[PDB]
RNA sequence: UUUGGUUCUAUUUUGUUGGUUUCUAGGACCAUCGUAAUGGGGACGGUCGGGGGCAUCAGUAUUCAAUUGUCAGAGGUGAAAUUCUUGGAUUUAUUGAAGACUAACUACUGCGAAAGCAUUUGCCAAGGACGUUUUCAUUAAUCAAGAACGAAAGUUAGGGGAUCGAAGAUGAUCAGAUACCGUCGUAGUCUUAACCAUAAACUAUGCCGACUAGGGAUCGGGUGGUGUUUUUUUAAUGACCCACUCGGCACCUUAGAGAAAUCAAAGUCGGUUCUGGGGGGAGUAUGGUCGCAAGGCUGAAACUUAAAGGAAUUG
RNA sequence: GCGGUAAUUCCAGCUCCAAUAGCGUAUAUUAAAGUUGUUGCAGUUAAAAAGCUCGUAGUUGAACUUUGGGCCCGGUUGGCCGGUCCGAUUUUUUCGUGUACUGGAUUUCCAACGGGG
RNA sequence: GGAUAGUGGCCUACCAUGGUUUCAACGGGUACGGGGAAUAAGGGUUCGAUUCCGGAGAGGGAGCCUGAGAAACGGCUACCA
């Protein structure tokens, strides 16, 4: 039904996978290049194409973690008045943790990086 | 840790008086001086004291001005803000 | 008890905990004693008028 | 968390607030829940508007239910995916003594308690109807 | 409902069992912080008189008795009158006023 | 899964054991042939703000200072005095350095997890909103222990130190004041470094989710309808006429509950944890852990009492 | 809480009576006391919401099953006697005694079951 | 390996350094454990005992003969009370 509808509006399969991939493979990006087009030919992907695969994603929620952090480290480690800022630092590190405890259980490797991936990317 | 409990860094030479206060400010200074540093040249973990003021990279061997016990303060970081506030503006 | 004899009930065993005086049991006795309004009663509403 | 709980709640209040209908979002023991509830005539029917591909899946019940009071005097929920209570085949602990009816979800299918008997059985008590 | 916890599994229930022992208000395995005890008798050599409450008046005639069970109380005495010799040994309920 | 091979198993036809070799099922090794290997949070675009850190910058004090000018008071309160005061004050004008705080603005107001946070202004970087239907497609939700932050005031090193300001100094009160009241005054207030782990940390309402009444508009955005102000005249908005949605807010305000007073949840009965004990003894003893210490955490007994308490009434 | 002089509570005997070959009193224990709350209770002001957060060992399980089957269902298989319950009856009676019957959680092994977690 | 009626760090050589515990181990205190006893409508609390059953003793503790069987109240050895 959801997948029917928009099935009628786009163009047709084989030639989706070949529109997506190409954004994708240039970096990252899952989001952004679903919104490009003719969004109505995007707009079938959930609904239809497994999902591809892909580098990034499951190392993205981490990656930007980390990327935070070094810049609030900085901060915190001038002056002290910080008060607000370190529960935050404390806050991200740590929703890469609530993150990688169900991201860990379908892969081999996630469990390796996730807990060396902080403080090191 | 070592075997130590609280954290001594260098308070084992004292042996055991000196008290809280007078060897928390000669424990800071000085395992901060021996800290490693990043030199701002290469960017290793190279530098440490040639003596007092003077800090060496051992990499590099780019010798530079500091403070005494450490690397750095802020106060050097303050001065050096300030003049090139002054400076930009000036400059326009 | 005596309240029972005159509902025109004999025998009900009625647990009633959580205070001593008096007013306030006979004031909460006439609630449960007027509007009986659950099952069978409830399948024989149907019928109108007055 | 779940949804169960608050489809006893919400009927029963409204039973109370006296309305036309109820809607809510159904879930998935939620629509197997209801369905015996109505066999026994407490309830008309209910539909999901929008059974197939959709994202929540919603519920509107039709009520039996005013004109003049009822049918489902009180649905209070003991367990219904609430509270673990449990319930053996020989221990038969329930309110109401008769006149109202226990829902036991069991190994085989649904029922009430007095065909559970007959099977024998046991499971946990979902709700009470007075 | 129930009670708080839906009795799950997967080693839970076991928080409450902690909370009926610690919490016990009264005195615990019997009494013997000073007593107890059906008869103990006594054998006590004072006799001296204390005061009641603050809303009354009144004296009463008391007999301190030191106990076997070593302590020193004061008793109160039961009947009007009284007389009591050598030491004696007399028998003493442990009643709560 | 069908169909053949190659290795293992393999009574055997042989009394017998024996030496020597396949193919059939099973297992193994496979080729042929013939079907699957599968699905709250984030992401992008975005907006507010008083989210935090640093810098910049303003003014408005008073003190201090420099200077004016000029007499006999000023200061302060119920009343006074202490104080200040002819060596020229104070009040007054201007200018500088210092100097703490952000009046007016600031509102039933907004934001941070909370504690809290308000000059404008710049720099780095976070977070909740919406709108998307992109990803995990229910991924989730709470949690003793663990760990993080955590006002103020204390504490400690070092800089600055204006009014203020315990303690403490004189004065008045007054029976007594170490009191309120007045003057004076130091650490402190403040800054960077490091500790404290507590408050009436309050929304006296732990936190997560579902339903269950409306009503006035407040802020953010989004769907806008509409035209006007308002700009400019293709055109789009900051506010606005005028709805709707989403998140918070709070009041106004339901009735089933709430002792109650009240609440709209503190309602209808949830997920989860901590924790309660009649009051005084007691958030105390003792031991442990931690802390520089203050003290904080953890945590009662002998004993004593017929009450403590809440709310609502009538005096 | 009674006794500050005409005491409904002392002290003496009449009377009234609960109970009655027993009776209360003390101690121990339990009910009531939903006052250890599972059934059966609180945390705005009653003792009591942890200041708040980040996470876990461990509570729970998002739109109609299908395999397996531990928790599930459905039928059979063990628990001494004594005691407890139901009756004969047996000793002049009777408790005792006494016979016979009826029930027993739990666990074992076993047909069969598939909503849920 | 030895031992014993027979399990076996029960005991003992050598090699490994282990194994347990936030689901409570180790440790401390408690005015036999089960079958059962009274409560109370049920639920649980309480109680665990003299009797039945199994366990442990004989003033305290260790060892040993005899005997099928004892680590023995009515056996010894023998220190101590």
């Amino acid at each position: 039904e959801s997948v029917i509808e928009q099935i009628v509006k786009y163009a047709r399969k084989g030639l989706t996978p070949s529109q997506i991939g190409v954004l994708l493979r240039d970096a990252h990006g899952v989001t952004q290049a679903r919104v490009i087009t003719g969004n109505k030919i995007m707009r079938i992907l959930k609904s239809n194409g497994l999902a591809p695969e892909i580098p990034e994603d499951l190392y993205y929620l981490i990656k930007k973690a980390v990327s935070v952090r070094k810049h609030l480290e900085r901060n915190r480690k001038d002056k002290d008045a910080k008060f607000r800022l370190i529960l935050i630092e404390s806050r991200i590190h740590r929703l890469a943790r609530y993150y990688r405890t169900v991201a860990v259980l379908p892969p081999n490797w996630k469990y390796e990086s996730a807990t060396a991936s902080a403080l090191v990317n | 840790m070592a075997k130590r409990t609280k954290k001594v860094g260098i308070t084992g030479k004292y042996g055991v008086r000196y008290g809280s206060s007078l060897r928390r400010q000669v424990k800071k200074l000085e395992i901060q001086q021996h800290a490693r540093y990043d030199c701002s040249f290469c960017g290793k973990k190279t530098v440490k004291r040639g003596a007092a003021g003077i800090w060496t990279c051992s990499c590099c061997k780019k010798t530079v001005a500091g403070g005494a016990y450490t690397v750095s303060t802020a106060a050097a970081a303050t001065v050096r803000s300030t003049i090139r506030r002054l400076r930009e503006m000036v400059e326009a | 008890r005596t309240l029972e004899n005159t509902l025109k009930a004999a025998f009900v065993a009625i647990g009633n905990t959580y205070g001593f005086l008096t007013p306030n049991l006979w004031a909460e006795q006439p609630l449960p004693v007027s509007p009986l309004d659950i099952y069978s009663d409830e399948a024989s509403a149907q019928k109108k008028r007055f | 968390m779940t949804r169960s709980s608050v489809l006893a709640d919400a009927l029963n209040a409204i039973n109370n607030a006296e309305k036309t209908g109820k809607r809510q979002v159904l879930i998935r023991p939620s629509s197997k829940v209801i369905i015996k509830f109505l066999q026994v005539m407490q309830k008309h029917g209910y539909i999901g508007e929008f059974e197939y591909i959709d994202d929540h899946r919603s519920g509107k019940i039709v009520v039996q239910l005013n004109g003049r009071l009822n049918k489902c005097g009180v649905i209070s929920p003991r367990f219904n995916v609430k509270i673990g209570d449990i319930e053996k085949w020989t221990a038969n602990l329930l309110p109401a003594r008769q006149f109202g009816y226990v829902i036991l979800t069991t190994s085989a299918g649904i029922m009430d308690h007095e065909e559970a008997r007959r099977k024998h059985v046991s499971g946990k008590i979902l709700g009470f109807v007075y | 409902m129930g009670k708080g916890k839906p009795r799950g599994l997967n080693s839970a229930r076991k928080l409450r069992v902690h909370r009926r022992n610690n919490r016990w208000a009264e005195n615990n395995y019997k009494k013997r912080l000073l007593g107890t005890a059906f008869k103990s008798s006594p054998f006590g050599g004072s006799s001296h008189a204390k005061g009641i409450v603050l809303e009354k008046l009144g004296i009463e005639s008391k007999q301190p008795n030191s106990a076997i069970r070593k302590c020193v109380r004061v008793q109160l005495i039961k009947n009007g009158k009284k007389v009591t010799a050598f030491v004696p040994n007399d028998g003493c309920l442990n009643f709560v006023d």
